[PDB]
């Protein structure tokens, strides 16, 4: 089996689209995924959105129009409104 | 050294299979 984390970041103003600014497989995505607990970073299951990111937006690349619409579900979901 | 962290902690979302 292969574990598989992406790490996505957008901010408002500075990304102009969300970005791919990590990613790992095997022993790097579970790293990914115990720092993402220590720093309370939202984490979704989704192992065919999981995959293709992976396959296709690599580390520093921002994502392209096929996920468009799937990102920013997941940004809605995992946004904190800090309040 | 540090840098996968820092990119971590300031991360919106992390997908996962």
């Amino acid at each position: 089996p292969t574990a598989i984390a992406i790490c996505l970041y957008y901010k408002l103003g500075e990304t102009p689209l969300p970005l791919v600014i990590e990613t790992g497989k095997d022993a790097k995505a579970l790293q990914i995924i115990k720092l993402a607990e220590l720093y309370d970073i939202p984490v979704i299951e989704d192992i065919p959105l999981a995959r293709s990111l992976y396959k296709n937006i690599h580390k520093g690349q921002y994502i392209t129009e096929d996920f468009f619409e799937p990102v920013a579900q997941l940004i809605r979901i995992a946004i904190d409104l800090d309040y | 050294s540090g840098s996968l962290a820092n990119n971590i902690k300031k991360s919106t979302v992390i997908v996962k299979n």
